[PDB]
């Protein structure tokens, strides 16, 4: 408990950062998300 | 003057505007291989630990007096 | 006779207590690893 959730929260924040950067194979200009 | 010019040229070509960005890719590959080996080691460790844990549970839960 | 059986039962209970103490940490480590490697990427 004292250490695991620490690493989990750090990785959650870095995953947030990485998601805030997804390449949709775009041609004209969608510039968005695939599932979007 | 020649020494200072060479020093300034080495300064600007070292890290100021070197078009060689492949060092970042090499570091990426090295760190990714390292973390992949670490993940594989952790997975093998957890698999062995789970096997031993089940073998130990089979003897613990089925023995009481 | 009966005293030996009682002593053996006490020793078995102590061994089972140590076994449970070890199993607690074992399952704790298993949960920690399986839950930390899952949040990867």
């Amino acid at each position: 408990d004292h250490l695991y959730v620490l690493e989990h929260n750090l990785h959650l924040l870095i995953r947030e950062f990485h998601k805030q950067t997804v390449m949709p194979h775009p041609a004209s200009a969608p510039f968005g998300h695939k599932r979007m | 003057l020649m020494k200072l010019v060479s020093d300034l040229k080495q300064f600007l070509i070292l890290n100021d505007f070197p078009s060689v960005n492949e060092a970042i890719d090499q570091r990426n590959q090295q760190l990714r291989a390292l973390q992949e080996e670490c993940d594989r080691k952790l997975i093998t460790l957890r698999d062995e630990v789970s096997i031993d844990l089940y073998e130990l549970e089979e003897e613990y839960y089925s023995s009481s007096s | 006779e009966r005293r030996e059986i009682v002593e053996v039962n006490k020793k078995l209970k102590q061994k089972n207590q140590q076994l449970k103490q070890i199993m607690d940490q074992l399952r704790n480590l298993i949960w920690d690893i399986n839950a930390m490697l899952a949040m990867r990427n």
